């Protein structure tokens, strides 16, 4: 049920977001994998930190991850969401989103190829296989 | 997509450590140091690529001489920790020699147009 | 002259502790050129632990300091003590090293030896 | 932008010290009173009396500036500051910039002597 | 700019042998050179000690036991800091082997309630037993081993038993262990406390960023070996106390029979040994050494002109 | 009319067959519309790849700069013959109202037109001195027009306009858009 | 393997996984960073991980001297490097070689060694 | 197309054992030729039939039920994406490179254990100094 | 009538030249003539107002007129409104620093005639705490501009509905497109797990920033150049 | 602007290769932004049809520079590199049928009552002070006035190319609308008249000092291997000047006012976006608006952020 229904908050503030757009677009669908975009952090699984992160918005991309229900992962798409990228040595950027919100998938590419982002989320699909949240309460 | 480090016929490291490609770089993710090994041959010692400062522009490919280091079309790399997502000498050692095969198939195409 | 280091957003740590260097730049012994020699650089001494260090993990160059890349160009020699006074900076200056004129000829190379030759040329 | 935001002012500049000093006293006087809404707008640990006497150490850090020109600049700055903290724009982690003192005891050993400097080369 | 403040100085020595020199300025960039391994570092101790650890750039090595928590930890390192590595308590080569780099060691596996795998004999004693094997076996320095208040083996609660036995275990084998013993612990949404809910024992409560600053401030200097510490707050206080504190803020036989019913479950049930722990109170020894040895002091726990303003106003446009 | 409809055998999409397509062009709002999927033999084969052109294929030049022996590099650079920003002060422009210019010199007396310079060149005249002074048919030649007209803000290309209206147009009359050419 | 942990402790790898190559053991610089060198300063990260998915990608140093010798009967000899299937550019910038001395001349973008004969 | 007359007669063509994996693994009904297979195992296939969009010739079937892009080999990857023509089965003996050493293709391996570490390929770039003591 | 019967065009004859022919030519010639009326309209508007333009210059296709900041609102106004001139549309505003010179930023101006189709330039100066007066009483697109003219580079605009801070943080100390101002900054954003809250702290780098500009040429690239100044625009040489 | 400081000048097949990609850009940029406002207006369709024609002419990006979205294929110099092999013959047989995918599109929207109700008074700016707020492009000529740069002021073989302009009349959203929905039609006419006469020869500039010599010259050439081994560590110098160089963008006039040192770095780079004196009108337009058609209203500014704040 976690894979099949796979509801991805965007909070991607540049260029990524076009090929974020790209998985909506009747080429590479994404509700044929069953992604929706519920634009609301209350409703939506995970968060898509897709484009830079200046530091005037940590706080903001803060907020709407705290915002979330407790099943909640979050991917990284893009090279400025992770480790800065083309905007490393700037005033006024954070060094990649990892300082802010805890990342479980990294998807590189300055523009991450619509192939890679949807390749991530087979990736993340694939960490949702092995989460063992009944599992684990047999303390295995 | 992702970067590859080539090899010559016959195997040899093709990476003459002219740092054209740290130059050009407009990111700055390229790092070279580069020491006289002992056949007296100019090689690096080491190479490093940070991938998540890079940005695919090209340049770094477009302004080797020898065609050292090139771009395969590989983008379904993508990782979970950040020290994963940093290339070293031997991961791109590693790519020049997995994707061959398929560089041979990409400089077939674009050598002429170069 | 005025105190410009309030009005800068510069935190007070640079323009109390940190010592900065105008000089102008020397012709290179390598090539015979001499264009970069005429401005005069603005640049900061370094801080001796927060200069630079190794990483850890791979080896990357690390550094706190952060004025160590920026550097400045001046048309004059008090056009840069008067900015490097106006914003409240402890400078030193180098003054500058040019080269003694010598007449040379051609002609020299070969004069007449009335004694000992004591040298022999070759071109 | 022909309306322009509530507590917006005209940028203008004093001829005379003493109309910059009636300036400055009702900037001053804006401050205190917001500094309750400061309180409960930016959820804070402490009490009012530590907004104020913040607002009042800023102030004291620059009142032997002499020149008119530069307290011009210096008013402007402060009336942008407080334009920002009143209209709620500004957020709870920038509005603790003020305050790196107050949140936390940073830690042990702290270098006052020349030797407790040396041990850590002022790390 | 910033500064090493944990640290007296650079250039610091372990006992064991190894010579560490800090690099840099103080921060997330730099590093201080130590290698540290905190067991149960998903704790809510835990959580604040690695945070306070990680600050400086201390290589921090975390067992941990499920995955899914130990992501909030990965945000206060640098990157190549903090390193996580999957943990059994039963599998002790995995102990072993988290402990076999570090220069220092911290154990906070401590659980409140018995479950189908594990009671406090297992967790408390055996494996701090498993743990001062592997810090006996492997030369490590700083041994630190966290308990709680009350813990004396004389005692009827099976808790503060085997926890004043898991001492016993850990003086027994390694003679260099520190020892800490902290008070009831407050702080930001903790599990039996504040959100729990918002009495005649009495008993001191300690915030826990101060407990995990006087756990880091033991952890570095070696004035601190073969000590056992306790860590109480200022003033002593009463449950009813603390509640009404709380409340302007904002039979025990069929009480046990309900928590009987109430555990069966999933989520954290209430320990019938904890009743028992409410009985007892906060009786410390006075030959230890509490927060003013290491330099700290903890935080103590503790209409008519609007309607006339209103008519100036418009309200239906 | 030169870009009007086309029919939908001319636009190389793959369409329909058989009465199918006897059955779309009575269900359609325009019969001669496409159906938006590539025609797969045609669209992108052979792939890019794979091309016969590559192997030939030579890097491009034009004559005069390809050509080995004639030219020289200094008489095709352009990087160094940049021209620099005529800056003009006042009181050059006080020298060009009162000693003239290279196209209209009003200077006699060269070994004294040197010193007649100087004192404009170390500022004994003024600007509106000069304006004073000069004449009236000079003020007509060089500061105005030759009738005694402002000169107009200077475009390198001026662009006459001519409005489209008729079914030439892109719009048919009675839409608030027009064709401007 | 054993390699003393900057401790007394010695951790065990391997012998597989102590050569620089599955070519050479030795290492071909003077600041080449040997395995044992590698693995006693940080093995903090190599815990809990195979050993065997780490690339080991065949040093070249070893590749190169198991070529022939070409023999050139003139003075100079030619070198490019490229390929002759592939169509453009590609190998090293051609340079030319002088066979004078005795032993073998190293081509210094490729290292293909050319002795006059 | 978008008919049920595709996947009616891609279903009669393939059979109903490949059918139903072919429905455990895509929505589609596809009818290929098989062109080659991998060095990991994955069979490809390329469909001649008329009714087809762009992008749509070729395709894989996968080895294992958790498939990656990733386990594809690299000339195979230029192929499925329609970069070359010709399969790298049927290409000659000049076009393979010459190598001095085996192949052996590892995928990806994130999550797995078998994840890339990165490291120093350098020695520390000052040297400090071995104890030598004498006695005078 | 069909899809299947439609031609290709790979299979087709195609366009080949021998050989192509490119005259060269400078690009500066096309702009002569229109560079000579530049000037003549420049000596005319620094002869309308002698009071208030300090100079003009003329590169290539594009009018700089050199004025002082109290001399700014009484030229813009002429810009704006001589039939003339018509510069109707303000363009792009924005701050130069100079740091050798006495005043250090220069502050340029650019306007758009869209009757005449034509492009104007102004440039007047400003140090560090005198301002320049604002020309938003003329122009309300103008003031964002000035604006941003704030925030990267500390120049004032006397009469400004609102000036603060734009397209930079709130508390963010410094103006940043000023070259005493280094590339990385001051100051670095991480979460606190203590504080449960970003944290602003001194910077430091994991990778410092390498400048490649200590090596650039040592010898002087390009020449002087020529003139396209006409000989109707330069003083005569005597006899 | 480059070009411009450096006194260069681009080749023939270089122009109609950018005027070329600068009009599928330009087709790119409408659908997209068209597309976009339809979507948050409340019409979802067109975003699905106008993406499908987007992933047809990435490709065509793909092909011609290495990479979708970012393509660094304009150099100053000229061009990067030429055309694949057989791309000529196959952006004909996209606009063949690109031509009735923008009329279908059309059709729902433009006599669409409630897409006309929502959109008919709504963001009117008057000619006059449509200059005084600096608005250009689509939202100037939505107001009356004829004026667009590449007929104005033309560069890039826009002189050669044979087109017309649409110009709305009332000053609101919906003629900001129709001016963009014939502007994909005028970008069509000319990418088949570029297509038709598209030249040959050199597609850089001729000289091997600002952009790089070919690799079959550089591995044999000694000059130009020194110029190739230059051209990317140092760079070109680029004459001392200042320029402002404005092209119109499809959301506008877009300029950059570069100052060269004459060094290899530029002295001051300043981009004038659009879209930052579009958002800066945002006040004068929205006053007295309702809450919903302050919605409809960026998107006819056309918003990316891109352009606000760099
Ligand atoms: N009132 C209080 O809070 C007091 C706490 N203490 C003691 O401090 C220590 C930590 O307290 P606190 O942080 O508040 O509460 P915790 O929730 O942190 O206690 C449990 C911690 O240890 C782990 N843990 C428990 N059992 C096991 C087990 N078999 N195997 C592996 N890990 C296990 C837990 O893993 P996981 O995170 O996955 O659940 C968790 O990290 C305990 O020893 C406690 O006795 C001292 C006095 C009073
Ligand atoms: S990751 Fe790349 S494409 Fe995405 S916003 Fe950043 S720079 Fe732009
Ligand atoms: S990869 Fe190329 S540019 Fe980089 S150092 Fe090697 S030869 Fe030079
Ligand atoms: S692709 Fe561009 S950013 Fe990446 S390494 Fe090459 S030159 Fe640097
Ligand atoms: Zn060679």
């Amino acid at each position: 049920a976690r894979q099949g229904s796979f509801w991805p908050v965007t909070f991607g503030l540049a260029c990524c977001a076009v090929e974020m757009m790209h998985v909506s677009a009747p080429r590479y669908d994404q509700d044929r994998l069953g992604i929706i975009f519920r634009a609301s952090p209350r409703q939506s699984d995970i968060m898509i930190v897709a484009g830079t992160l200046t530091n005037k918005m940590a706080p903001v991309l803060r907020q709407v991850y705290d915002q979330m229900p407790e099943p909640r992962w979050v991917i990284s798409m893009g090279s400025c969401a992770n480790g800065g990228g083309y905007y490393h040595f700037s005033y006024s950027v954070v060094r990649g989103c990892d300082r802010i919100v805890p990342v479980d998938v990294y998807v590189p590419g300055c523009p991450p190829t619509s192939e890679a982002l949807m390749y991530g989320v087979f990736q993340l699909q694939r960490k949702m296989r092995n989460t063992k949240i009944t599992r684990m309460w047999y303390r295995k | 997509g992702e970067h590859a480090l080539r090899r010559y016929p016959s195997g040899e490291e093709r990476c003459i450590a002219c740092k054209l490609c740290e130059a050009i770089c407009p990111a700055l993710a390229i790092t070279i140091d580069a020491e006289e090994r002992i056949d007296g041959s100019r090689r690096t010692t080491k190479y490093d690529i940070d991938m998540t400062k890079c940005i695919y522009c090209g340049y770094c490919q477009e302004s080797c001489p020898v065609d050292a280091i090139v771009e395969t079309p590989n983008v379904e790399y993508a990782t979970e920790t950040r020290e994963e997502l940093l290339y070293n000498k031997e991961k791109l050692l590693a790519n020049g020699d997995k994707w061959e095969l398929e560089l041979q198939y990409a400089l077939d195409a674009d050598a002429p147009y170069r | 002259v005025p105190a410009h280091e309030i009005v800068s957003g510069a935190p007070a740590e640079l323009s109390r502790n940190r010592v900065v260097r105008i000089y102008q730049q020397a012709k290179p012994a390598t090539q015979s050129g001499e264009y970069g020699t005429f401005a005069w650089r603005l640049d900061w001494d370094i801080v001796d632990v927060a200069n630079r260090w190794e990483n850890d993990l791979i080896g990357w160059q690390s550094s706190g300091d952060y004025m160590q890349a920026t550097q400045m160009k001046f048309t004059s020699k008090e056009s840069a003590i008067k900015f490097a006074n106006k914003q409240g900076w402890d400078f030193y200056i180098q003054e500058p090293h040019h080269r003694k004129f010598r007449v040379k000829q051609y002609a020299n190379n070969f004069v007449h030896s009335y004694g000992k030759l004591k040298h022999i040329r070759t071109k | 932008a022909i309306i322009a935001t509530a507590f917006a002012e005209t940028v203008k500049f004093s001829g005379s010290k003493q109309e910059l000093q009636k300036r400055t006293l009702a900037l001053y006087r804006q401050f205190l009173r917001g500094a309750p809404t400061f309180a409960d707008l930016y959820e804070v640990q402490f009490s009012i009396p530590t907004i104020r006497t913040k607002i009042r150490q800023e102030f004291e850090r620059h009142r032997f500036v002499d020149d008119l020109s530069i307290q011009n600049v210096l008013y402007a700055k402060g009336h942008m500051e407080y334009q920002e903290c009143i209209n709620a724009w500004k957020q709870q982690a920038q509005f603790l910039k003020y305050f790196p003192e107050e949140d936390d005891i940073q830690g042990r050993h702290q270098p006052s002597n020349f030797v407790d400097k040396f041990l850590k080369n002022r790390a | 700019m910033n500064s090493f403040e944990n640290l007296a100085q650079d250039v610091n020595i372990t006992r064991s042998g190894k010579t560490l020199i800090a690099k840099g300025t103080g921060g997330r960039s730099s590093r201080t050179g130590y290698t540290a391994t905190v067991f149960g570092a998903n704790g809510f101790l835990g959580s604040y000690l690695t945070a306070k650890l990680a600050k400086h750039g201390t290589t921090v090595v975390v067992p941990y036991r499920e995955e899914m928590a130990k992501r909030h930890l990965k945000v206060t390192g640098d990157l190549g800091v903090v390193n996580f590595l999957e943990m059994d308590l039963r599998n002790l080569e995995s102990i072993d082997e988290a402990v076999r780099h570090s220069d220092i060691v911290v154990n906070l596996i401590g659980r409140e309630y018995e479950t189908k795998n594990f009671n406090y004999y297992d967790v408390h004693v055996e494996g701090a037993r498993r743990i001062a094997e592997a810090v006996k076996k492997h030369n490590i320095a700083r041994y630190i081993h966290v308990s709680a208040f009350n813990a004396e083996i004389d005692s009827p609660s099976e808790f503060n038993h085997t926890k004043g036995l898991g001492e016993q275990v850990t003086k027994d084998i390694v003679p260099w262990a520190t020892i800490v013993r902290p008070a009831p612990m407050f702080g930001r949404e903790d599990k039996w406390f504040l959100d729990r809910m918002a009495f005649q024992e009495t008993s001191n409560p300690v915030h826990v960023i101060d407990v995990a600053a006087a756990l880091e401030r033991i952890c570095f200097d070696d004035s601190t070996v073969a000590q056992t510490f306790e860590l109480y707050g200022p003033q002593k206080f009463t449950q009813k106390q603390i509640i009404d504190m709380v409340s302007e803020t904002l039979p025990k036989a069929l009480y046990q029979a309900y928590t009987k019913a109430t555990q069966a479950i999933w989520w954290p049930t209430y320990s019938p040994d904890q009743v028992e722990r409410q009985f007892l109170s906060q009786k410390i020894d006075p030959s230890a050494k509490t927060f003013n040895d290491l330099d700290l002091t903890p935080m103590e726990l503790p209409v008519s002109q609007l309607e006339n303003k209103e008519k100036t106003f418009v309200h239906i446009l | 009319l030169p870009g009007g409809p086309v029919p939908v055998f001319k636009k190389y999409t793959v369409g329909s067959k058989g009465i199918w397509e006897k059955l779309r062009v009575l269900l359609a709002i325009a019969p001669n519309r496409s159906t938006g999927n590539p025609i797969v033999p045609l669209y992108r084969v052979p792939t890019p790849g794979s091309r016969p052109e590559a192997n030939v294929y030579q890097d491009p030049s034009s004559y005069p700069t390809n050509d080995i022996a004639e030219n020289p590099y200094w008489k095709r650079d352009h990087r160094r013959a940049y021209p620099q920003t005529a800056f003009f002060d006042q009181k050059t422009v006080t020298g060009l109202l009162e000693l003239g210019s290279e196209a209209t010199p009003r200077i006699a007396d060269g070994e004294a037109g040197t010193k007649a310079l100087a004192n404009i060149a170390n500022g004994g005249v003024s600007f509106t001195q000069a304006l004073g002074k000069s004449s009236k048919d000079v003020i007509y030649g060089e500061v105005l027009t030759v009738n005694g007209l402002p000169p107009v803000a200077p475009t390198l290309a001026p662009k006459q306009w001519k409005i489209i209206e008729g079914e030439a147009a892109i719009y048919p009359k009675g839409y608030p858009c027009r064709t401007f050419h | 393997k054993s390699i003393i942990s900057y401790n007394g402790n010695t951790i065990e790898i391997p012998e597989e996984y102590t050569k620089q190559a599955p070519n050479r053991d030795s290492t071909w610089a003077p600041a080449q960073a040997s395995k044992t060198e590698i693995y006693k300063n940080n093995m903090v990260r190599f815990e809990q991980k195979d050993l065997s998915k780490q690339p080991m990608p065949y040093a070249g140093i070893e590749l190169i001297a198991q070529q022939p010798v070409r023999f050139v009967h003139g003075n100079t000899a030619v070198c490019d490097g490229a390929n002759h299937n592939g169509p453009g550019a590609q190998g090293h910038p051609k340079i030319f070689i002088n066979v004078d001395a005795p032993g073998s001349h190293a081509c210094q973008y490729c290292g293909t060694r050319y002795e006059k004969e | 197309s978008s008919s049920l007359y595709r996947v009616l007669r891609n279903a009669w063509e393939v059979g109903p054992r490949s059918y139903w994996k072919q429905l455990n693994s895509i929505g589609d009904t596809k009818s290929g030729r098989l062109v080659g297979t991998d060095i990991y195992g994955n069979k490809f296939y390329e469909t001649d039939h008329q009714d087809e969009i762009h992008l749509r010739t070729r395709y894989v079937e996968y080895k294992e039920k958790d498939y990656d892009m990733s386990q594809v080999e690299p000339g195979w990857h230029f192929w499925l994406g329609y970069g070359v023509d010709t399969a790298p089965c049927n290409t000659p003996k000049e076009k393979l490179p010459i190598r001095a050493y085996p192949y052996k293709f590892q995928p990806n391996y994130t999550g797995t254990p078998g994840a890339f570490v990165t490291y120093n390929t350098l020695k520390p770039k000052i040297s400090a100094w071995e104890p030598v003591t004498k006695q005078r | 009538p069909s899809w299947e019967n439609i031609k290709d065009i790979r299979l087709d004859p195609k366009v080949h030249v021998d050989e192509v022919y490119e005259p060269i030519v400078n690009p500066a010639d096309r702009y002569l003539q229109h560079v000579s009326d530049l000037h003549q309209y420049a000596k005319y508007i620094m002869a309308a107002l002698p009071k208030y333009i300090q100079g003009f210059s003329v590169w290539k296709d594009e009018l700089t007129l050199h004025v002082a900041p109290s001399a700014v609102i009484p030229v813009t106004t002429f810009l704006r409104d001589n039939t003339s001139t018509q510069y109707k549309s303000i363009i792009d505003i924005t701050a130069v620093d100079y740091p050798s010179r006495e005043n250090r930023f220069e502050v340029v101006y650019n306007f758009l005639s869209v009757r005449h189709n034509s492009r104007i330039r102004l440039k007047t100066y400003a140090t560090e705490v005198t301002p320049v007066p604002s020309i938003t009483c003329l122009y309300e697109g103008a003031n964002w501009f000035e604006r941003e003219a704030y925030d990267m580079y500390g120049v004032f605009f006397e009469g400004h509905p609102d000036l603060r801070r734009i397209m930079t943080d709130y508390g963010f100390e410094g103006h940043p497109l000023r070259k005493d101002f280094p590339l990385t900054g001051y100051t670095e954003v991480r979460w606190d797990e203590e504080k449960r809250r970003v944290v602003y702290e001194p910077l430091e780098l994991t990778q410092a920033f390498r400048n490649f500009s200590a090596g650039s040429t040592a010898w002087e690239p390009v020449g002087p150049g020529r003139d396209d100044r006409p000989d109707s625009f330069k003083l005569p040489t005597p006899k | 602007a480059v070009e411009k400081l450096l006194n260069v000048e681009v080749p023939l097949r270089g122009k109609y290769i950018r005027t070329m990609f600068g009009e599928i850009t330009r087709v790119l940029n409408h659908l997209m932004s068209v597309c976009s406002h339809a979507m948050d207006v409340g019409a979802l369709t067109p975003f699905l049809w106008g993406f499908e024609e987007r992933e047809k002419l990435m490709e065509f990006y793909e092909r011609v520079s290495g990479a979708r979205l970012h393509a660094a294929y304009v150099r100053p110099g000229g061009v990067s590199q030429d055309l694949p092999a057989g791309l000529l013959d196959d952006i004909y047989m996209w606009a063949t049928q690109f031509g009735d995918r923008l009329d279908e599109i059309e059709e729902l929207l433009t006599d669409n009552r409630i897409w006309k109700l929502r959109t008919v008074n709504i963001g009117t700016v008057t000619a006059q002070d449509a200059l005084n707020l600096g608005l250009s492009g689509p939202m100037l000529r939505g107001s009356g006035i004829p004026f667009d740069i590449r007929k104005n002021a033309p560069y890039d073989a826009y002189d050669k190319v044979d087109f017309d302009v649409p110009v709305g009349m009332n000053g609101d959203c919906y003629d900001r609308y129709l001016i963009r929905m014939a502007e994909f039609r005028q970008s069509l006419r000319i990418i088949e008249q570029c297509c038709n006469d598209m030249p040959a020869g050199a597609v850089k500039v001729e000289d091997f000092k600002i952009n790089s010599p070919p690799r079959n010259l550089m591995k044999e050439d000694m000059e130009a291997l020194i110029h190739h081994f230059l051209l990317y560590t140092k760079g070109y110098s680029v004459p001392p000047g200042e320029t402002y160089t404005a092209i119109e963008a499809p959301k506008g006039e877009m300029g950059v006012y570069v100052v060269s040192d004459g060094s290899e770095r530029p002295y001051k780079c300043k981009i004038r976006a659009p879209g930052f004196a579009h958002l800066g009108a945002f006040d004068h337009i929205a006053r007295g608006h309702f809450l919903p058609d302050a919605v409809a209203i960026i998107g006819t500014m056309d918003l990316v952020f891109g352009e606000v704040d760099r």
